[PDB]
């Protein structure tokens, strides 16, 4: 009946870039008034629509991505946007039409002597495509002899890790994304806000 | 060459921002990665931010590499006395085939005695 | 690639009863994890999205659980209509994979089949082939064994059957086994029977006919 | 009302080829994925194929690679699937389901009713029609023997006779056609006095027999 | 303690050849998936790429210099040299040697940087 938001926001864990999560919200009614007046959120910037006038908007289905990267990258979730999470990790269509949702979560993603359990590519042979992902750990090859699954001469692991150490600025922070995406097709709309 | 350009100073007070823009084209900034060097008086350059905006141990987390299409910018969030040096930012150009560097930006902190 | 293991390959069970089922996943994929009902002859539906969640007309009486590696899909009160078989299926990567299914049937008082058996047409001996059909109507459960006979000679690689599906008002089954033989050997022989062993008969049942009267 | 049409499924030989197409309608077919799944007879669902948004990512499974090609054409809105050195491994109902928003190949929101393919060395073929002629209870019904492709559909009495009607799901004898078989059970003390009719419908071959079971 | 020490004779006469060594302590030269290059600087101008040398000998130059340049690796003495033919005084500059990473063997994996620089050995190009 009413919509999960929960599950998403408040998640125990969240996921590595490379490897984003996405839930289907479907079949419930969608409060997004506590996310409007919430001051727990860093970023809040739609695209397409409107965060006030969300309260009568039906859609068809709703999409969350959810993922984890640092300050600096916060600004690349978003549609024409360039950089190592926006080519390799996480893209998002010119058309793209919901909302971008960061909070800064330093208490939490980060351990004294560094989290290393997140993860972001660095390394491939083209740009993502909208709503891509990729996961898989193949040898980046970058030159002309190939590579036979070891690292070495133009050979990269295509996987890094954040530092994320408390005293680290604020741009290199970790923190935590959800991204809404709202899809309406020529359906019964099974996701209304109020 | 003089593919890659920077201004040759800027300076700000100390506790300020600083931009450090870096211009190319898309041989070089375009299609490859950007590192940034800082060199003192007298000394050898030393590796500020490599691939465009990593930072490596010992570096400061007040300095941070961006990148959007055929330039590159270094901001030193946090300008101090530590930070006066000369900034070159470097890059393959795969129509010079060679690896080019700026002309330098030298930073002078303002709020000087 | 993602294998799905589905336990156990069938069920049966009474009417309101609990039944829940398991999807094993050889890897993690988080809760990918989709839930299909299909009835015989149409087209898989979805019940259960990211291991959870219902989809939309869903009844309430089906449930999903599950995260990782282990998942469950449970009905807490079957009905008659839940006759079907069910897949899980992940989409945590390509290629997209099912699982083995669950079949589910509907546990009934052992009911006993009525044998009839049918000689060939006279209109079909007109063109050189002749089919003796044996029909076992309305039984449970579904195991049931035909042996065709010829002049007191157990036949074996001439006859094909078919199942009925189990009928959702009276829980039973229907089965047809048909004995194709050319019209030269079907005029060779005279006695015609097939045998029918089934748990609710004490003992076989015999149906036959003499070609001619 | 996500729309998904398919059209091209018949006989075809095998070594042939055959191509499918879906034609989407009810959504802006040019950003969403599409996929092809098949189900064998008396299989379960096999996924096929899947292509991203602008048609420049494909990919297949182990059992059709190199043997099938999957394409589409965003301005006609129908998605293809060309279908070389069919065997008859690749018999079955095949469908087609939008994807995800764009490369997200992970999601099959919307399935397609389903167009058959039939793998077979046979040629289209009406059905032979013959009474299985008839206790407190007496049994009847009609013999549906060889053709093809699948199916056919049996009722009796014009639909007047439903109850205690079970007809057989088709056997695929050697030669290459289909067998079926449709039975009724009746009072006995009906039988003289109330006629049943099979009313057997074979559109691939655009056949249509009533056959009248009588006693002997 | 990845160390590179630069040596070369101060003042070198027009048209004759320039040598510089560049010797490598606390590790091996032959060993992570490191460009060896050259780099000079005129005194208050900006930093010119010289070249580089990396598996076992293939090199590439710059084409402004190519013809005049020589890069060796000498792994027994566990150093680099740079040959600079018929110098001029365009060629008097800050010359140092560094190592740039490509690669996932790389330690630390500073991808595309140029990790530890020389000293700098300061060549004067005149005859007097
Ligand atoms: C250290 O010093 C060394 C030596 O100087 C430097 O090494 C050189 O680096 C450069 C740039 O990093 C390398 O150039 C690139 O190399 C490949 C060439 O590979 C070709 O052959 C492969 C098999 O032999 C093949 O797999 C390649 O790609 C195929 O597949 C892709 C996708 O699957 C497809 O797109 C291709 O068309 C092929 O089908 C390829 O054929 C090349 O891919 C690079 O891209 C160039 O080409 C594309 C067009 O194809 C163009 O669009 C790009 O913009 C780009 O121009 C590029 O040529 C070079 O090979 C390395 N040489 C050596 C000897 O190592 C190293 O970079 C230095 N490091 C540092 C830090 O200084
Ligand atoms: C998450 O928990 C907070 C309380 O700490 C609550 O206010 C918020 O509504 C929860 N998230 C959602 C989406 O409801």
């Amino acid at each position: 009946n009413l919509c999960p938001f929960g599950e998403v926001f408040n998640a125990t864990r969240f996921a590595s870039v490379y490897a984003w999560n996405r839930k289907r919200i479907s079949n419930c009614v969608a409060d997004y008034s506590v996310l409007y007046n919430s001051a727990s959120f860093s970023t809040f910037k739609c695209y397409g629509v409107s965060p006030t006038k969300l309260n009568d908007l039906c859609f068809t289905n709703v999409y969350a991505d959810s993922f984890v990267i640092r300050g600096d990258e916060v600004r690349q979730i978003a549609p024409g946007q360039t950089g190592k999470i926006a080519d390799y990790n996480y893209k998002l269509p010119d058309d793209f039409t919901g909302c971008v949702i960061a909070w800064n979560s330093n208490n939490l993603d980060s351990k004294v002597g560094g989290n290393y359990n997140y993860l972001y590519r660095l390394f491939r042979k083209s740009n993502l495509k909208p709503f891509e992902r990729d996961i898989s750990t193949e040898i980046y090859q970058a030159g002309s002899t190939p590579c036979n699954g070891v690292e070495g001469f133009n050979c990269y692991f295509p996987l890094q890790s954040y530092g994320f150490q408390p005293t680290n600025g604020v741009g290199y922070q970790p923190y935590r994304v959800v991204v809404l995406s709202f899809e309406l097709l020529h359906a019964p709309a099974t996701v209304c806000g109020k | 060459q003089s593919a890659l350009t920077q201004p040759p100073s800027v300076s700000e007070a100390p506790r300020q921002r600083v931009t450090i823009s870096c211009s190319g084209s898309s041989s070089n900034i375009g299609n490859n990665a950007v590192n940034w060097y800082q060199q003192f008086p007298g000394k050898a350059p030393k590796l500020l931010i490599y691939y465009d905006d990593l930072l490596p141990s010992g570096v400061s987390d007040r300095f941070s590499g961006s990148k959007s299409g055929t330039s590159a910018s270094l901001a030193i969030s946090g300008v101090q006395s530590e930070d006066e040096a000369d900034y070159y930012c470097a890059a393959w150009d795969d129509s010079l085939n060679v690896v080019v560097f700026g002309g330098g930006t030298k930073l002078t902190v303002l709020g000087q005695p | 690639d993602i294998q799905l293991t589905q336990s156990p390959s069938s069920l049966s069970a009474s009417v309101g009863d609990r039944v829940t089922i398991t999807c094993q996943a050889s890897q993690d994929i988080s809760n990918y994890l989709n839930w299909y009902q299909q009835k015989p002859g149409k087209a898989p539906k979805l019940l259960i999205y990211d291991a959870s969640n219902l989809e939309t007309g869903v009844p309430s009486r089906f449930s999903g659980g599950g995260s990782g590696t282990d998942f469950t899909f449970t009905i807490t009160s079957l009905q008659p209509e839940d006759i079907a078989t069910y897949y899980c299926q992940q989409y945590d990567n390509l290629p997209l994979t099912f699982g083995g299914g669950t079949k589910v049937d509907i546990k009934r008082t052992v009911a006993a089949p009525s044998v009839f058996i049918f000689p060939p047409s006279d209109e079909q001996l007109k063109s050189g082939t002749a089919s003796v059909v044996c029909l076992l109507n309305n039984f449970y459960p579904r195991e049931a064994k035909v042996q065709w006979k010829v002049d007191n000679a157990l036949q074996s690689g001439n006859s094909q059957e078919s199942v009925t599906e189990q009928d959702s008002k009276d829980s039973t089954y229907s089965l047809s086994s048909t004995l194709t033989l050319s019209k030269a050997d079907y005029e060779k022989h005279k006695v015609y029977a097939c045998e029918v062993t089934h748990q609710g008969l004490s003992s076989p049942v015999t149906k036959s006919f003499n070609r001619g009267e | 009302q996500v729309q998904l049409v398919e059209s091209g499924g018949g006989v075809v030989q095998p070594g042939r080829s055959l191509r499918l197409s879906c034609a989407a309608s009810g959504f802006t077919f040019s950003t969403y994925a599409m996929h092809w799944v098949r189900q064998a007879p008396g299989k379960g669902l096999e996924w096929v194929a899947v292509l991203s948004y602008d048609g420049s990512n494909k990919y297949y499974a182990d059992s059709v690679k190199g043997r099938f090609t999957i394409s589409r054409d965003n301005s006609k809105n129908t998605l293809y699937l060309q279908m070389n050195s069919l065997r008859a491994e690749d018999t079955a109902v095949y469908y087609c389901a939008k994807g995800g928003s764009y490369a997200y190949y992970y999601y099959m929101d919307v399935w397609g009713k389903g167009t058959t393919v039939t793998v077979s060395s046979a040629s289209t073929k009406g059905p032979s029609v013959f009474p299985l002629a008839p206790g407190g209870t007496a049994a009847l019904g009609c013999l549906v023997k060889d053709y093809f492709p699948e199916p056919v559909t049996v009722s009796w009495n014009s639909g007047a006779l439903t109850s205690g009607v079970h007809t057989f799901p088709a056997v695929l004898q050697s030669s290459g056609l289909y067998s079926l078989s449709s039975v009724v059970t009746v009072p006995s003390s009906s039988l003289g006095t109330q006629t049943y009719i099979c009313n057997v419908n074979h559109k691939p071959s655009n056949t249509k027999v009533d056959k009248k079971v009588e006693p002997k």
